[PDB]
């Protein structure tokens, strides 16, 4: 909403308000991990 | 004494062409060898791009 615009109802974004009222928006979810860091020692036990 | 000796040492002749033959025949009949890597893995950096 733009008034007194020849463009108007453009989509997308608005490039000024972006707070919208209300409280925010939710983003969420899970994760897995690979990584490699100092371990307990295995040389204790070199045989099956 | 060699009487024995050199008498054996000839008379089996036979075990050693039978071995001659039985070694031969196993190595034809040899198996498969396989190794582990052992107790450690192996990895790295896999996706280059």
């Amino acid at each position: 909403k733009l008034t007194r615009t020849r463009l108007d109802r453009l989509y997308g974004l608005p490039a000024a308000d972006p707070n919208n009222g209300k409280e925010y928006y939710e983003i969420a979810g899970r994760f897995s991990l690979i990584s490699l860091v100092p371990s307990n020692d295995d040389y204790q036990t070199p045989i099956a | 004494m060699a009487s024995l000796i050199y008498r054996q040492l000839l008379t089996n002749s036979y075990t050693v062409d039978l071995s001659d033959e039985i070694q031969e025949i196993g190595s034809t009949k040899s198996q498969n060898v396989t190794i582990n890597p052992g107790p450690f893995a192996q990895t790295g950096y896999a996706p280059v791009n």
